[PDB]
């Protein structure tokens, strides 16, 4: 789409979907393709996973093949987000704009509005999130953090 | 509450109420004062003018005039002081809830009637308001419709024979002597003991030694002598300084003006022949119940002894066989307001009521007509 | 949501109903707050509303004012802010009538503070003084009514004292406008202060044999007035051990505790002091049983007090020469003691508190810091069948708070549009100027009248001080008596009257006790008999300085205009906010609502005013740089940042959100917005552009969740 | 600050102050004293006095007026510590002055002082504010006049106002002419003022003058020491009551007039009979020349002989008699309804001094 | 040598004399002065007590008192040296031998007349008298049985109108102001130019002021608006110690008291509208012939433009088709003792006295049914 994949980048794509695939059937489970993605780095959004699938889910099988996950990385390499507007999405919800945030008013954020994180997945962010155990997330550093 | 005033404009004291109380609420000195000195106290409230009991209260610094003198106004604008101090202070009413009888003597100008109509309907804004003559009121309040009334008041003393309900117009009688001209001739008697009363303050204190010294004489010639013989007769009284002045044959002589009016220069006869002389103008089959029913109302018919001189002059006048008696009410003083209070009360009356829609057809000359 | 939380976005803003309708509509469903614009309009629900736990002060703390229903919180976090930002002093103006909820309020405001601030160990010692103080001030300085039971008498000024760092250095507390007439005499129907009925009833047996009192309060002639020494919903008996508590929370000593409540007591037998004429119609002290306690209990020589009562003194050539008093002016000068006492010692315990609170820094360099949160506590229009002296001072009150209001208010938003060089016409309004001018002014007003009536000589009454109304205030347009009205007014108004037509309507007031209330003739000879005093309260409320003072003794009127005068000067030096608050019934009850006073309310707060000059001006403003980083994110142009002016970066963000020319303007430095309802919908574009920034975080979070615990 | 001045220019005393206070704030003698600085006033010269000392004011009329321009300056610049541009002044007179002495008051306050605005009252209703009536005959009784005011429900009588020209300086001339028959001589303007003090402190009003006489003839009970400034020592005797008499009968200067109680009850007697009984009730004593002990009780015993027996017969000297006349311009002043009656500049640019009579 | 006496005895003056005569023979001060300070020279023929002329003269030294107040002897003993002086020592007679006629005002106590009888008849033991009403004699003077009489003497101002030789009694005015009140207001009024007369003696400096600068203003507000624009009618007095004083409107302020009374606080009407009162309170056939015949006598009507000013003020109230006239003769200041003359020589007025032998019969009462 926006650029196209160099078989070397082809390959590692097929090499960390390896570990989803394992005993060599060729194909991830529609939500397991978030997985992948997400263990190649990218950010995907649920929603954008879903109209991706929509496109390929047309015949069952609860599943989708290498060429096909290949075809939908391409999809989310076109406009990916920068690091400035992900700090930005969290300075407006900080109440003092002092770079700080709560792990409770972070909690309340990520359950509150869609898309939610399950208690688990916030368990496992405010594991580090709050880097020491103050209860507070410097949410630029973790954007930075974050974006590695 | 749409019940009736009742105003007795008298010559020395107002007398207001409402029609079907027993008695007057209002009863105070038909007087407005003026401060006659200099204000030197920035501080206090004074007043340019003072009415009624207040006026008299203040007297000493006042000059007090009476707007009425003889049963006719004669000064208007101190008459509606002294109607805005009844209305207003002393029966705390709005006149424009209440149709008000007026009071008025026989035989007056016709124009105090007409400013009393034109002030009662365009000033004072009254629903309905009739003036009656007021020795007719006395009638009522005495529970008669025949007999002849004798009214003094401080103004005007009058005769109005009335029989069967019918006032006989041509044998009313009007004499300008009554309760002030006794005051002034007080005034000048007391003088001869040394006592100097002048100022208008100080004709208030006359008029309180003659409410509370004076009576008449069952006979003035014996009265005279005995005085004349020893202090039997002389009484004490203390002014409002505490000097005391003690009077004698004055205790009778300022009464007698009333039976002998030459005493204050006058050509008039007295009260008693003023009295026959209106029941013999009077048709012959009328007289004997007019001599039976001499009816007595007003603060100058008061004194002690007046009934009883009163009855022994009409006797000397009237033939032998008549049985002349004279009624004179302990609430004489009130009579007339009394009547105007069962006259309003009246459920035929209320016909008779000029009311603000015949004065906006007929001009203050519609109290002539009812 | 229920019914419309801003008055200003309703259509039919002219007509009292609408707005009436729209309280009861709310309030039933239980939202007892709603807004008009800025101003916070609070209904008292009479039940536990569980909306002020920490929770909830989490929910509003930094929240921008219309994103939530109204609450204090959202008001409170406001005034916050702006003393946080523009670092200039603050002051929330709570008032409302008798039991409408402005002590209650206050309790909810320092609760916020507290817990939303910096130093929650020095916020917890503020608020904890301010609080566990308060039953004492109530005991002392309020009163039972025809209405309420705990009718505020007096106006609580309170502080919270802030650096430049944004935490509590320390608090103030002040009492502005103690009505000193009640301590003697209350009108039929109304009791003296809590504080003599919660001894009386409340005392150990062996504290009132010290006092020399008797458990009857029908026995004082101070509290026997009222005719209502018993009531059944006051329970004196069990306030005294919570006000006795506070006393010893305070810090008092036990010895501070007995030298207070002697003077209680003290005020108790001030009043059963008998006067009798000598042959020279001077007073004489008839008693001795009175003095014999009062020596003891004021630490005062009994003859020197029997003398003091009796006698005045003034100072000549340095001869001293005592005048005696007629009995009529030793009634006054044993009431004007008992008045002085009693105010001097509500002063006390207020400084007392006052002093507790004071900030523990050094006071000097590199202190270069003081910022203000003040709030006032202060009652409403005050009107009854009956209304006397008190209620025209309170009135008075609410006069010039709301003079006050039109000058740091209503024309600082017209120098603000002029400032940030917006062309648009001025809001059309009545100015109290002339109506204050008739209370106050030097030698014309009504308080100027009542003081020389006191003075004048002669046999002064209250009548003869309404027939100088009368003569002197004679062709103004906002006052009224039976003499000056017309016949169709004379019906609603008697002869013992007289009638002002104050800001939000009529006031009627009966002259009956204006003399014998406005005399305060505390001459020098009691001032100094009380200076030297072996009671340690009353050596620190009479002090030698004070007997420099060359003046007769000031009325209570001028007392009452000379504290006011000082309650708009420690407003005037700050930025105004403002909570309305409404008693739903005369009689307490959840969920009941009587409009006939709910409708009497909403007049003399005079809400309807409010909503019409609020409405014809603009709703909101920011400083461009205040708008664009909030609002940015709905308009791509501008996210995640903008590289322009801040001005510029706005100019394409109102195209973006769509803004017609009438509902907004580009001022010098600052965006307005003209109806709330553009900004009420942009708050809701804002609202679900947030999912979005959720959305983007929760995909970034995936996309790192996996990599840091795999391979 | 600019509240009304108020300025009760005494024959003997100034006292003046605020509108406003309880007591005047200077107190200080209408002395000017020059050797015998070039002039020194009030406190000063009666300090200095080995000075011919002067009073500007007469019988209540400023006789010299360069001497009463160094008064007001003294009282204003050195007492009060006061600029009069800034205060109205409210002044003093006694009844039945010259015409002269108010409007050269007037100019002087206006012309010299440039004072905003200025009002004269009258003494003796002054007086009548301080002891809280509006009905009542005020005695006032200074260094040089003592008169007769009766006011009624706040209308004074000036028919029946009465003055008399003799008060606390010809009794003070008088003692000093008595003290010679002793052996004590006192000729010197100092020495006057030594004989003032005597006056003050040694004199009183006997109940009964001729029992009084007897006692002091048949015994020493009476007597009484003086310690001079010189160190000497003086002893008075019927001359402590002999002084004050004066008042009672003023023959002893060769006066032809009647009584200070005789003047008081022909007041009375020239008011309408009506208003008697409330002058009566409320004779008021004010000045300094009714401080006597006894005074009150020999002035009730004298008006109960001449007044009929059923009068309830008051007389009301208050402690502070002395500056009632300035307590009662304190009150006056801060009336509100009083602030339209001053004499302002502007209407003394459009009529001259003469707009007093008008205004006062 | 047993021709009548005449004894007007004025409130301020004495006049007397024989009824022969065209004028009183002695008029004199009705002051009795008593010597004040303590007299110093042995042999000095200093009197107890001093009277008329010689009292007017040594009144440096003396308390004057007046014995009349008001027309009513106020101290008797000092009248009865003021009528011993009379005959004694004025007249040259004995009264004893002379039926004595005297004068009266309208209004007074009836003790006045009687102990004046007494007196007359017990003391100076005079063989009859009788006692005239002041205003009544100073008609036969003016040679007219018809007028109204205004007279106004040094202590009363009365009304009498009488028409062909009947009074009418109730038609009499009495107004206790004349010149005694118009002296003492005289000397209130000059304390404004700081001039302080005030005892008894200069009471009488302030009476002769009055008597030689006083008029009465013809329009009293033009005067004032007048005398405040010029010194033109300012006059002097040169005082008898030799100091000049100055007097300006005070010269018709004064006079302006019987115009208006209000100046001494008296409530009364001025004297023009108590003529007025008085013609008013007659019959309405005698009016015109009253207004016509205003007769003015006593030396309170003296001033100049005082007939004037009434004929004015009165013209002023009357019906415009009157012709009011009045009555102001040089000689007014006597008209009283000239009437009393005429009064006493009338052959009809000789069985009119009071004899000895009628007041032995009946005591001073005898006087009520005589006079
Ligand atoms: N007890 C009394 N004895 C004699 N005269 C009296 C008495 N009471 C009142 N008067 C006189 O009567 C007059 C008032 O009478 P009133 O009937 O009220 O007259 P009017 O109707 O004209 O006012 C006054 O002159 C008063 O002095
Ligand atoms: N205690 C006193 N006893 C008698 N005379 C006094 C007393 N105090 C003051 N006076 C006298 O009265 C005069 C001062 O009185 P004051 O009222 O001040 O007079 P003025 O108004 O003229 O200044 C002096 O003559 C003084 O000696
Ligand atoms: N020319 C005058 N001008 C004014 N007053 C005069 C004149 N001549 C006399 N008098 C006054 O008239 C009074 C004396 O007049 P008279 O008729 O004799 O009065 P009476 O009879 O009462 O004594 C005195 O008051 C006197 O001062
Ligand atoms: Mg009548
Ligand atoms: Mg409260
Ligand atoms: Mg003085
Ligand atoms: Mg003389």
């Amino acid at each position: 789409m926006a650029d196209q994949l160099t078989e070397e980048q082809i390959a590692e794509f097929k090499e960390a979907f390896s570990l989803f695939d394992k005993d060599g059937d060729g194909t991830i489970t529609t939500k397991e393709l978030g997985t992948v993605m997400r263990s190649l780095g990218q950010n995907p959004t649920e929603a954008e996973l879903q109209d991706m699938i929509n496109e390929v889910d047309a015949d069952g099988n609860g599943t989708i093949d290498f060429p096909e996950f290949l075809t939908m990385m391409a999809r989310k390499m076109k406009d990916t987000d920068s690091e400035e507007e992900i700090r930005e999405a969290f300075r407006v919800f900080d109440k003092d704009g002092n770079g700080y945030i709560s792990a409770a008013e972070l909690r309340h954020v990520m359950t509150n509005l869609g898309e939610k994180l399950t208690d688990e997945e916030v368990d496992e962010m405010i594991r580090e999130a709050d880097i020491d155990g103050d209860g507070q997330v410097n949410y630029e550093e973790f954007v930075q953090m974050m974006t590695a | 509450e749409t019940t009736a005033l009742v105003c007795d404009n008298g010559s020395g004291l107002v007398k207001a109420g409402f029609a079907g109380d027993d008695a007057p609420r209002a009863v105070f000195p038909s007087i407005v004062g003026r401060p006659r000195h200099q204000g030197v106290m920035v501080g206090m409230g004074q007043k340019d003018s003072y009415v009624g009991d207040e006026a008299q209260s203040k007297r000493g610094i006042l000059t007090l005039k009476y707007p009425i003198e003889h049963g006719i106004i004669t000064n208007w604008d101190d008459m509606e002081k002294i109607w805005h101090h009844t209305f207003y202070n002393e029966l705390r009413v709005a006149p424009e809830e209440h149709p008000t009888l007026l009071t008025e003597a026989p035989l007056n100008p016709k124009a105090n009637r007409e400013k009393m109509t034109q002030i009662m309907f365009e000033t004072f804004n009254v629903p309905a308001m009739y003036v009656a003559i007021q020795a007719v009121l006395s009638l009522y309040a005495s529970g008669r419709t025949t007999g002849i009334v004798l009214d003094s008041g401080d103004g005007v003393t009058h005769n109005v024979p009335i029989y069967e309900g019918y006032a006989l117009p041509h044998a009313i009688m009007r004499l300008d002597l009554a309760g002030r001209d006794l005051t002034d001739y007080l005034m000048k008697i007391l003088t001869e003991r040394g006592y100097s009363f002048v100022t208008t303050a100080e004709r208030e204190i006359v008029r309180d030694i003659k409410e509370k010294l004076c009576y008449v004489a069952l006979d003035f010639e014996n009265e005279m002598a005995t005085a004349a013989s020893s202090s039997s007769l002389e009484k004490s009284y203390e002014l409002p300084d505490g000097q005391v002045i003690t009077i004698g044959n004055e205790r009778f002589r300022c009464p007698e003006t009333l039976f002998q009016p030459s005493f204050i220069g006058m050509e008039s006869a007295g009260i008693h022949e003023t009295t026959y002389n209106s029941i013999m103008k009077c048709d012959i089959d009328i007289r004997k119940d007019l001599y039976a029913n001499n009816v007595m109302s007003g603060g100058t018919t008061m004194y002690p002894g007046i009934a009883d001189r009163m009855q022994k002059e009409i006797t000397a006048l009237a033939p032998s066989t008549m049985k002349i008696k004279i009624i004179a009410p302990p609430e004489r003083k009130y009579s007339v307001w009394i009547g105007g209070s069962i006259l309003a009360s009246l459920s035929t009356f209320q016909q008779m009521w000029i009311t603000k829609q015949e004065y906006d057809e007929a001009g203050p000359s519609i109290v002539h007509r009812k | 949501r229920v019914g419309v939380q801003d008055f200003v976005l309703l259509e039919n803003f002219t007509s009292e109903a609408a707005f009436i309708e729209n309280l009861r509509r709310r309030f039933r469903e239980n939202l007892i707050y709603t807004y008009i614009g800025p101003v916070l309009v609070s209904v008292n629900p009479y039940r536990d509303l569980q909306i002020y736990s920490r929770q909830h002060m989490e929910r509003y703390r930094g929240v921008s004012f219309y994103e939530v229903p109204p609450h204090l919180f959202a008001v409170a976090d406001t005034v916050y802010r702006a003393l946080r930002t523009e670092r200039r002093d603050q002051a929330v103006m709570i008032s409302g009538e008798s039991g409408a909820g402005k002590t209650e309020a206050t309790k909810r405001l320092l609760q916020f503070y507290a817990e939303t601030c910096p130093a929650p160990e020095r916020g917890g010692a503020v608020r904890d003084r301010l609080l566990q103080s308060n039953p004492v001030l109530e005991a002392f300085g309020n009163a039972k009514t025809l209405r309420n039971d705990n009718s505020s008498r007096f106006g609580k000024y309170m502080d919270v004292q802030f650096d430049f760092k944004g935490a509590p250095v320390g608090g103030h507390i002040l009492s502005y406008l103690l009505e000193k007439s009640r301590v003697v005499h209350q009108n039929h129907g109304e009791r003296n202060f809590h504080v003599f009925y919660q001894l009386l009833e409340g005392g150990e047996e062996e504290t009132l044999r010290r006092l020399g009192l008797e458990r009857n309060p029908q026995s004082y002639l101070y509290l026997v007035k009222g005719q209502c020494a018993k009531v059944s919903s006051i329970n004196d008996k069990s306030d005294w051990k919570v006000m006795r508590k506070a006393l010893s929370v305070i810090d008092f000593t036990e010895d501070e505790v007995e030298d207070l409540l002697s003077i209680v007591a003290s005020v108790l037998h001030l009043g059963n002091i008998h006067f009798a004429a000598d042959e020279d119609s001077n007073a004489q002290v008839t008693t001795e049983n009175q003095l014999k306690y009062l020596t003891r209990l004021l630490g005062v020589e009994g003859t020197t007090l029997r003398e003091a009562l009796t006698h005045r003194k003034i100072i000549a050539k340095g001869e001293e020469l005592l005048s005696p008093l007629n009995l009529e002016q030793a009634a006054y000068a044993r009431d004007a003691l008992a008045k002085a006492v009693y105010s001097r010692t509500f002063t006390w315990l207020v400084r007392k508190i006052n002093r507790s609170l004071a900030s523990k820094d050094a006071e000097s360099p590199s202190w270069r810091s003081t910022t203000v949160l003040g709030l006032l506590d202060i009652y409403g229009f005050e009107v009854f069948q009956h209304n006397s002296f008190e209620q025209f001072c309170i009135n008075y009150c609410n006069e010039k708070l709301q003079q006050l209001f039109i000058e740091l208010t209503l024309k600082s938003e017209q120098e603000e549009y002029e400032a940030e060089g917006i062309a648009w016409e001025p809001v059309q309004y009545f100015n109290n100027k002339i109506i204050c001018d008739l209370v106050e002014e030097k030698f014309k007003g009504i308080i100027s009248i009542l003081d020389e009536e006191c003075l004048r000589p002669g046999e002064a009454t209250d009548l003869t001080f309404l027939e100088k109304l009368e003569d002197t205030v004679k062709p103004h347009p906002h006052f009224l008596t039976h003499k000056l009205a017309d016949q169709k007014t004379r019906k609603s108004l008697d002869r013992g009257e007289f009638r002002l037509l104050h800001y939000a309507g009529e006031v009627t007031y009966s002259v009956t006790g204006f003399l014998d209330k406005n005399n305060d003739l505390l001459f020098r000879n009691l001032k100094e008999t009380m200076c030297s005093s072996m009671n340690p309260i009353m050596a620190q409320c009479f002090d030698k300085s004070e007997l420099s003072d060359k003046k007769r003794p000031e009325t209570v009127a001028t007392q009452f205009k000379m504290s006011l005068l000082q309650l708009v000067e420690i407003l005037r030096s700050k930025e105004p906010a403002y909570i309305r608050c409404i008693k739903p019934n005369d009689a307490k009850q959840p969920g009941r609502f009587d409009e006939v006073l709910i409708r009497h309310q909403v007049k003399y707060l005079g809400l309807m005013e409010n909503l019409r000059v609020r409405r014809a001006g603009f709703a909101y403003r920011r400083k461009y740089e205040a708008f664009l980083q909030r609002y940015k994110s709905l308009c791509p142009e501008t996210w995640p940042m903008w590289a322009g002016r801040p001005q510029d970066g706005v100019a394409v963000l109102v195209r973006h959100l769509g803004y017609k020319p009438e509902e907004y303007k580009m001022g010098r430095t600052k965006i307005f917005i003209r109806f709330p309802k553009t900004l009420f919908a942009t708050e809701d574009s804002l609202e679900v552009r947030r999912q979005s920034l959720a959305t983007k975080i929760q995909a970034a979070w995936r996309g790192f969740h996996w990599r840091q615990k795999f391979l």
